[PDB]
RNA sequence: UUUCACUCAUUUCGUUAAAUGUUAA
RNA sequence: UGUAAGUUAGCAAGAAAGAGUAGCUCUGGUGAUUAUCGAAUCAGAACUUUAAAGGUUAGGGGAAUCCGACUGUUUAAUAAAAACAUAGCAUUCUGAUAAAUCUAAAAGGUUCAUUACAGAAUGUGAUUUCUGCCCAGUGCUCUG
RNA sequence: AGGAUUGAAAGGGAAUAAGAUUAAUAGUUCUUAAUCAAGAGAAAUGGUAACAUAUCAUGAACUUUAAAAUGGAGUGUGAAAAUCUACGGAAGAGUUCUCUUUUCUUCUUAACAAAAGUAAAUUCCACUGAAAUGAAUCAAUCAGAGAAGUGGAAUUUAUUGGCUUUGUAAGAAAUUCAAUGAAUUGUGGUAUUUUUGCAGUCUUCAUAAAAAUUAAAGGGAAUCUUUUGCUCGUAC
């Protein structure tokens, strides 16, 4: 179908090769389904910027703008768990 | 307008004191007994003449009875 | 000349906020005994989209602890919150994501959000998408704690200022390149009237101080004192530096 | 084809200005005022359209018979059957656990 | 055996959702007409109301009265509990069998009031509590 | 005069002015 | 049927270029119900003539150079553009009792139902490649 | 108990239609047929369940939920109407020295209700437990937090209950005939368009009103007939 322009072929030829490259990575990750942390199904789809809904599970999760869990949002969750255990133990 | 389905209701309707007027219409294939009550206009589609004559004896004599045929009154 | 566009902006005309479909004021609940010396539990009924802001809002529902009924609150979502989650607000709350704790109970290194600059003022700092403030240190001598603002500045607050543990949802919003002028037009649907910005050098000398002559240029330095009156304060204000940074 | 005219004085294709063209005696067509499409009730928790209740205007529920505006069950008009089974289990199981864990462990 | 006569269950579905019932007869296989594992339960349809010492003796009688129900219920719609009543105390329950239940017709009112009085008089003695206290969802 | 400590005018806030402070249990 | 150089590899492209098309008489393909019933659509063959899209409706095409990247807006009544906007790039200030800013004043007002992924003030104008040297003069600033 | 006034003849909103009538007004008058609001004369059953019962079958304070009340695009399809068409006709009209079993017109039905017969789509319930993985769409999409199958329940489809049908109702209206009175008023289509719904799919750094007003729920306090419906606009 296309050599390399997969999802950004809808932009035609009118935004710049670099900008169409950057927007491609975001638009793929924004439209893909993610593994839903409470029922382990590939059924989470984005409904708005920062709101994700498990289709076959009935849960609404707050996440990143385009990805369900951001890199900065995962390290923070890990950091708090370490802090909480240390506080709870002496 | 409401329709009366069988014979028992119309006689009980006729003996009931809420009636106001009766008009009998003779069609080519049936006879309709439209009882004009206070609220609704109950009718009864009849195809047997003997049952119709029984009905015609059932109307109280004081009631104005209207006979309707191929020419409207 | 005329009154420039920055002067016309403070009059509250067409430049008013387009806040008709907004959900409401997003903040912590009012302080009370049950938050000062206990923990109240809230239920995240739903997560909604507030027009004009990049983060989702959680429709948290508390229980009235002094009367009969419900206390329907409206929080700013911390990343990871889900519908049906229980969140506890108080001084004795556990250190979990989404819980509301006074900033004195958080261990040094805790990442918080929606912090109160003054006790009981229901949230000031770290409210944009993906933003957060870190706790630097405590000082029990004067009941003050140090936090690091998202701008990098350090601020000292009272140790009883509340905060929400975690990261504001909706991070990475501004990394997606707008491609079209139409998309930027829809960005200000629930914002103020600012978008199509005419360069001052394209204006006329009456309209703007940059309003130029036979060649589009400025003519005078664009770095100006802080004390310049409204009307001539156009460009860089109190600029300690200029040019590309190294 | 017979062309028609608005009978009321409204002249714009608004949501409340819906019309239907029906045939009448002699081939003439008349204009009816049709009714807007309404939504039903939703479970207070899961937001699912409840079964057994019609989708009519709010005032018309008053005209309906007493039994036609609800369902004979616990909470019976505000919660689905699933929404209620969870409520019963939550009440019983948590109270039972609160009875064994604390209260003479 | 989880479901045995005398075992207290809580109904999960139907008109009697949330009512506490006592199992009488168990059939996990199902008869010809009943294609489901069913149990016949007698329970408290209307729980008794609390009384104080300001109301007359006739008011205390009617406020402590219990209205009961007998119903064939699927075993998938009842959650068994850890409480068991003594069928000897509630002897009238022992006469509730599957044959007593006909399809489509009203259950005998005289029988229900007889069990209701036995439930009421037993409750007035306070010997059984968790069966007669109401479940708050 | 400068550096301190307080609040009592004064500023900025928050609520349904809904357990503030100190004893007591 | 056939289609080039160039290219951000998406386009160019209806590129360019060539052939067919009428009337009449027929043939075949595409289904439903279980022999009957039904749909406009496609393909093919003899014959005839005044040789067939053209009554009406209905793209001229190609090779280059300059400017603006594009879609959009503009001097109502002589300028529609290379001008304005634009996305992208960059710089400055501000931790909210703030920044910008309206008012004669004000428990006054706007961005702000907001909180640095934010608010306000500017220059250049998509993408690719790159932004060299100069702090003397005038500005701005200094944690002095 | 909680916050004053005004702000929409295109937003929300209790309830009406057909025929006839005037030189001119008609969802407004007349005939016939309806609807709405406000009044007057120890407390129920059935179903395993989803849920169902001509008013029925008590339900106060207080609290909650839902409705009123929600973008756009595109594809599929249910139903109605218009046009076209198949079979059978009845009445009238046009062409006719050349033919034409021919060409043209009419063959209709309201609000409000009823329930012979019978649909499409979606969501739930019971039995059972799927792998050799199956089920399905134009596309999708779904399943051990349970598919497919069988049997059920509910809602939507321009009023009751969607369509044919019925009451209203043929007594009206249309087409003819006679001089007010007489005749007829079947059944279909795997066709096009329009309208109105439904189901999923796509899109947003856009998420696409509020209140009056209504109903239900949790809680257990207390022990059919009839009257009236005012003010203003209404011609063109």
């Amino acid at each position: 179908r296309t050599k390399k322009v997969g999802i950004v072929g809808k932009y035609g030829t009118r935004y710049g090769a670099s900008l169409r490259k950057v927007i491609k990575k975001i638009e793929i990750a924004q439209h893909s389904k993610y593994v839903c942390p409470f029922c382990c199904k590939e059924a989470v789809r984005r409904t708005a910027c920062g709101i994700w809904e498990c289709k076959g599970c009935g849960k609404q999760i707050a996440g990143g703008a385009y990805t369900l869990s951001t890199i900065s949002g995962a390290t923070v969750r890990s950091t708090v768990r370490r802090l909480r255990d240390a506080k709870n133990s002496q | 307008p409401k329709q009366v389905q069988e014979f028992k209701q119309i006689l009980k309707l006729l003996k009931s004191g809420s009636i106001r007027a009766v008009r009998v219409k003779t069609n080519g294939e049936n006879t309709k007994f439209k009882v004009r009550c206070a609220k609704y206009l109950y009718t009864y589609i009849c195809a047997d003449k003997a049952k119709a004559e029984e009905l015609k004896k059932a109307i109280p004599k004081d009631i104005h009875v209207v006979e309707i045929a191929k020419k409207a009154p | 000349g005329r009154r420039t566009l920055s002067q016309r902006k403070g009059r509250g005309s067409i430049f008013k906020s387009r806040s008709h479909h907004k959900l409401g004021v997003a903040q912590h609940r009012a302080i009370d005994f049950f938050e000062r010396h206990s923990t109240v539990r809230g239920l995240v009924k739903s997560i909604e989209h507030d027009p004009g802001r990049g983060a989702p809002l959680a429709r948290v529902v508390f229980r009235n602890p002094r009367q009969y009924g419900l206390d329907k609150e409206l929080f700013i979502c911390a990343e990871g919150l889900y519908s049906g989650q229980y969140i506890y607000c108080g001084s004795k709350a556990s250190l979990h994501i989404g819980n509301v704790l006074p900033i004195g109970q958080c261990p040094e290194g805790t990442v918080v959000c929606n912090v109160e600059s003054k006790p009981g003022d229901r949230g000031i700092i770290a409210r944009a998408s993906g933003n957060y403030a870190t706790v630097i240190s405590h000082n029990a001598d004067n009941e003050t704690t140090r936090i690091r603002l998202p701008s990098g500045a350090k601020k000292t607050l009272k140790s009883n200022c509340r905060a929400m543990v975690g990261i504001i949802a909706g991070g990475g919003r501004t990394e997606k390149p707008i491609l079209k002028a139409g998309v930027a037009y829809r960005m200000y649907k629930a914002k103020r009237t600012t978008w199509p910005r005419v360069r001052g050098v394209a204006m006329n000398p009456v309209d703007h101080p940059h309003g130029g002559g036979n060649h589009q240029h400025v003519g005078h330095p664009t770095t100006l004192k802080r004390s310049s009156p409204p009307g001539q304060k156009a460009g860089k204000v109190a600029a300690r530096r200029t040019g590309l940074i190294r | 084809a017979v062309r028609v005219t608005y009978v009321r004085k409204h002249s714009y294709n608004t949501k409340s200005n819906g019309i239907r063209i029906v045939k009448t005696a002699g081939g003439n067509m008349t204009v009816q005022h049709r009714q807007k499409i309404s939504n039903g009730v939703r479970c207070g928790d899961c937001g699912c359209v409840l079964a057994g209740i019609r989708h009519i205007r709010p005032h018309q529920y008053g005209w309906l018979g007493k039994s036609k505006r609800t369902v004979t069950r616990a909470y019976g008009g505000v919660k689905c059957h699933k929404c209620v089974q969870k409520k019963i289990l939550r009440a019983f199981l948590i109270n039972e656990h609160n009875l064994i864990k604390l209260a003479a462990a | 055996k989880i479901l045995a006569p005398g075992r207290v269950v809580i109904i999960l579905s139907g008109r009697f959702a949330g009512k506490k019932a006592v199992v009488s007869s168990v059939n996990l296989q199902g008869t010809k007409d009943r294609k489901y594992g069913f149990v016949t339960v007698v329970g408290v349809e209307r729980a008794p109301l609390k009384i104080t010492r300001k109301m007359s003796a006739k008011v205390q009688e009617m406020r402590t009265s219990v209205k009961s129900f007998c119903k064939v219920i699927n075993v998938n719609h009842v959650m068994p509990t850890k409480y068991t009543v003594n069928l000897e105390q509630f002897n009238l329950i022992k006469q509730v069998k599957i044959n007593n239940f006909e399809a489509g017709k009203v259950y005998p009112i005289s029988q229900k009031k007889a069990i209701s009085s036995q439930f009421a008089e037993e409750y007035r003695k306070g010997k059984e509590s968790w069966l007669f206290t109401k479940l708050r969802f």
